[PDB]
């Protein structure tokens, strides 16, 4: 993908997660926790449904029969008429084509970028006091109990409060 | 050392769609943009429609006993169907199709009396065994078939004028009889050469019924070709005749516009649509279509695709 | 001192300009063309059950100008209409010309049906022209026959003549109406009377009057013989009341399936396999649009308004200096 | 460009790289080396064959002829088709200008991208082994021989092997 | 205390609401109009050879009315008609009158070549009306002359008049046929005899009978109905007749292509344009336009959309 | 944001900022400043021009009058006009909606991605003598008078000079 996160560095998805597209697991002493992160599935959600409110719709033109049903039409003007169509139904049908496959290489690397931006703004929320995994994940170099989680999570961690603690276990 | 992860959710069963670069790109879900579900109904709820059923509009404007129910009203949608029936006695009509058309873009008709009044020697109510009606003999409702009362005897050369006293611009039909054999002509109109002149400010034509061998329809060998024209406000037309008119009783005005669809499908006044062809309605919120190229009203756009997915999710990444 | 892994991408000494949203000289490392500005000035034909009228016109197969004898029946996926192609030998047109070409041009062959036309002893149905020739001596149309009177000057026979279509399929009856140059050679052939000529069938009706009047020589003749037509459907029969002035077909015809018309001055070639044609000859290219003509036929690239547009298949093109 | 790599942070290309279209150079004390990375040469190929698949194509609707070219056409009949001919020829012309503008600038971009998802793959893989040339290379902090430079390559280079080396002499 | 290097970007008190594929209100930084509201009630004319009909038909200028006398030749490349503009001095009609208008409205000029016709001594070439005045006295159409007995009641003399197009191109020829009111009027100008009025060229041919009442048009209930065709070079046209026949004296050829314009509005030889509409011209530079579907010329494309705001700029974030 | 800078991790543009689009403000012991970076800001509006070149145009195609404004037409060939240009008229205008969409939503990711692209190289300059604020802000670790700051935007800043001050500094 374009921005490395979802098919990327981050090797799969979590079925596991039914309150969000995207959020976070942990692991400390207290043991393991999941939870969502609304603003980045919300972001995701509200760009999607934007794209079928522009999509999902017909114009409001009123078109008249040209062709009878039930009766012949002089041959000439019929051939005009029925290469009319068929050139219109080509475009239609390119345009159908293009917007749909432009939109799903959108829709895919759109969602990618939430992900990436999520995981960004807790890389220098943490600053100094973690490491990069390398699969997503970042190794905490301090005790972070379920309070000190939930306020990386709530974009509420002080770096300055374990920064002390967490560049001697980093040193070692 | 403590670790926070993140991560995105996945689905078990993840769908297929195309993108730029990909064929089978794999998402968590999307959305179909193409209807292939069709209403084999007419859904006509928020519409005064008219259902012509086994009359066809140009019977309207003559008045076929097919169309005995339909020779005046108002609508916004009009429905012809299937092998309808403008001419019972055996006929065409000149320019058929642009007043078929004309007809079926128009929001109702008006019928007007022309006045027209014929002397002792011309027989008004002349009926055919074909244009049955009430069990007994008849003729088109809107049209005389002008015929001498006096077998054999020429026919008075005769003048009828209608003057359009409206606002607006009336549509006058006329028939010319094309009898089967030269025995038959003298029968009804006599010996002599017939003309028939129809002269207004804008339109002109002379007609000379032709007579000649031809197959039987519904076993008649004779025709009445049917004429038209429109006729502006304060104009006369003038009908200069020696025998072979088949004048009118009334003239028509077509009123306001209207919605023409030609379907075989029932109608159904609980469903609602602004879109319909041959095979019914089409009431899909989507903006593309493959059931018909030929559709009428506000519709999604025809394309030569089965299915269209949108993509409403991330790339689905399973374990 | 210290160890170092550096991270690159390709180059190329002589890259390729493409366009962007935003940049109209963008360097990239490879590109392709999607225009196409090669044309093969030949009709491909490979593949192709194909029919070459050569000199023949197509309405000229149906009514039998000699040009078409070898064009009179037939099966083909292909027709090929050539310039200055000959439909009438004796001077006249054919009412809605264009319809009924274009009907023949999308057909797949044609058959031909006996009408089994008989007249009386007074009307000469062997009506020959010096403009019609055929095995060096004076002819006609194949499919019709120019019917006089026998005794010059006589009035002719008010006859009856009436084809029925006794097969499954419509079939497409074609008859003319000789307009003389003079009353003199109007007299001469159908008599005195007034003239009149009736056609009807269950569908189509109509009359005609030869008309009489001075004009100029084509091939060295001032009369005329106009063509018309009309579909008739199985089942169903069409009746030629004349007395004088018809010339009536001894064969209708009937269209059978499809196939694609092409209008083309370009020799045949049946080793080159195509779908799309213009006046030019054939197209074969993959790509998606062409600048060629936007008169083509058959699966075709779209016509544009453009000599080139190149569609990258590289990154950018960054060279070393 | 968008990613910031190719015409970015990274000077310029390499004309010498011939097997591939991203890889390495690296220095160590056994000398110089060069080598192409597969995955991501094969991911920026394998996403411009699919446009290539998708463009190079015309429709299979069949079009017959409604102009003579032979024979003169009805004038009022033939202005109609004049018009509408060149109406469907202006919307083709717009349409191509615009799919080959908008994919020319996704390949362009694409490939920035790949670029730089592999850096970020490498970036991560050193962990506090290495520091940011900010030219697109990597200052390693340790004796890496051409078989630990390798490792770099085929994604087994373990960082921990090597982190007591490397932070002391990241630090001095 | 550690020292601070921070990153940012522009912002604007007043920015702008643009759509996205994802958001309908996003407010950016700038942004420019793609779709023309304004339209100039001028006909801008600058670096054209341009004709102004005026009160003048372009069928007038081939047959002469007198509106058209200051426009029978000439070269343009552009050809503006008018509302309500005269072409038929005297009443009558033109059989295929639209595509003929059409015809001369793509040409860049007209030629007139003369016929050279020559009349016997019972003929009167120069017959005049008071519908078509000149010069403040009756005339006639500039380029038909008028042939009536110069004897009154006497049966016209049955005359051959035969045009070769001597010319490279092709040349239009235009006639007309008098259809008198009463079988009083024809017998006093052409005669009691049957009036019989062939034309016929290579690949034109027809024959007209004057029909013989109508309202009046202009006070006059005699129609003057006008036939034309193509002449091929090298080739001939006869005209039979026997009375009733307007002839021409000269034939027309229309020189190379121009631009029709049907427009009220005034023209302007300071400004320029390639786009114009029944309003006036269009000079924008934008793509797209919402003034008219009716334009000609090379045009913004029509949209049925009021405004299209374009981002020049990035996300407004203001403080 | 696709990129995560612009109404992302920089909270708010500034308004005081009228020589350009990207920028720098910095606070030292010598006081505050304000500068625009020329580059960038020349990237975007360079990138902004050249779309309005391409899509400020019309087609060079000449169109004649196919409907008499003054006269009826006939009823036939009306209503296929009607058909045609109602039906070229909703291409017209759907096409004018999709490029003005597609090209609004490439104009502010990609001045999004000019954003983080100077980010990224000052990020880089800077090396181990700064850390990550979070709000597209760099704390630096040492002195840095006008002159040194100065040096931060000109591209010239060189790490090694002020590094052994600032690990110290971080590490304290
Ligand atoms: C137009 O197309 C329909 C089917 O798409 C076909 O049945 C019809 O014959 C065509 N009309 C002419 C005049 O070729
Ligand atoms: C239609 O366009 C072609 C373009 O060359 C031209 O030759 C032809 O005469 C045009 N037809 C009309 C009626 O303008
Ligand atoms: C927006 O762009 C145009 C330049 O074409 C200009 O009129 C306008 O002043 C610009 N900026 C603002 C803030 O309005
Ligand atoms: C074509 O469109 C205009 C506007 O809708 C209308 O006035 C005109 O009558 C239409 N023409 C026909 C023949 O229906
Ligand atoms: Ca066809
Ligand atoms: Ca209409």
């Amino acid at each position: 993908g374009l921005f490395g996160a979802i098919a990327g560095f981050i090797e799969n998805g979590w079925e596991g997660m039914v309150d969000g597209w995207y959020g976070f697991r942990h692991q400390n002493a207290q043991g393991t926790g999941q939870a969502a992160d609304y603003k980045s599935t919300q972001a995701a959600i509200d760009q999607i449904t934007g794209k079928l409110n522009r999509i999902i719709k017909k114009t409001n033109t009123e078109f008249e029969s040209i062709e009878s049903e039930f009766s012949e039409i002089d041959h000439q003007i019929g051939n005009v008429i029925n290469w009319t169509k068929d050139s219109i139904t080509d475009i239609w049908t390119y345009q159908a084509e293009l917007l749909v496959a432009m939109e799903n290489q959108h829709t895919i690397d759109m969602a990618d970028s939430e992900m990436l931006n999520l995981y960004e703004r807790v890389r220098k929320q943490l600053r100094q006091n973690a490491e990069e995994d390398g699969k997503g994940c970042f190794e905490i170099y301090h005790a972070c109990d379920d309070s000190c989680m939930e306020s990386i999570r709530n974009n509420t961690y002080d770096h300055s409060q374990y920064r002390e603690e967490a560049l001697l276990n980093r040193l070692n | 050392p403590d670790k926070i992860c993140l991560g995105h959710h996945a689905v078990a069963n993840g769908t297929i769609v195309k993108t730029l670069t990909n064929e089978q790109e794999e998402v968590t879900n999307a959305t179909e943009t193409v209807e292939s579900t069709s209403l084999n109904r007419l859904c006509m709820k928020g519409r005064n429609h008219k259902d012509l059923g086994n009359c066809h509009p140009i019977g309207m404007l003559i008045g076929t006993p097919a169309c005995d129910l339909h020779l005046t009203g108002t609508w916004d949608t009009l429905i012809e169907r299937k092998n309808a029936i403008a001419y019972c006695y055996p006929g065409a009509t000149v320019n058929e199709e642009a007043l078929r058309q004309k007809i079926m873009e128009s929001g109702g008709i008006s019928k007007i009396n022309t006045g027209f009044t014929y002397g002792s020697s011309i027989n008004s109510a002349g009926t055919t065994k074909a244009c049955m009606r009430n069990g007994g003999n008849s003729f088109y409702a809107e049209l005389k078939w002008l015929v001498s009362k006096n077998k054999g005897q020429n026919f008075p050369q005769t003048t009828n004028t209608y003057r359009n006293a409206d606002t607006a611009e009336h549509l006058i039909m006329w028939g010319i009889h094309h009898p089967s054999s030269t025995q038959e002509k003298n029968d009804l109109y006599g010996t002599q050469s017939l003309s028939i002149s129809v002269g207004s400010s804008t339109y002109k034509n002379n007609f000379v019924p032709v007579v000649g061998a031809r197959p039987q329809v519904n076993g008649l060998s004779g025709r009445i070709d049917f004429h038209w024209t429109l006729v502006q406000p304060g104009d006369k037309i003038t009908f200069s005749h020696n025998g072979g008119l088949i004048a009118p009783s009334r003239v028509s005005k077509l009123i306001g516009r209207g919605l023409g669809i030609q379907s075989e499908a029932p109608i159904d006044n609980s469903c609602e649509s602004k879109c319909f062809w041959r095979g019914g309605s089409i009431n899909t919120r989507l903006p593309f279509q493959n059931l018909s190229p030929r559709t009428v009203g506000q519709c999604p756009k025809y394309v030569n695709k089965k299915s269209l997915m949108l993509a409403t999710g991330m790339r689905n990444v399973p374990e």
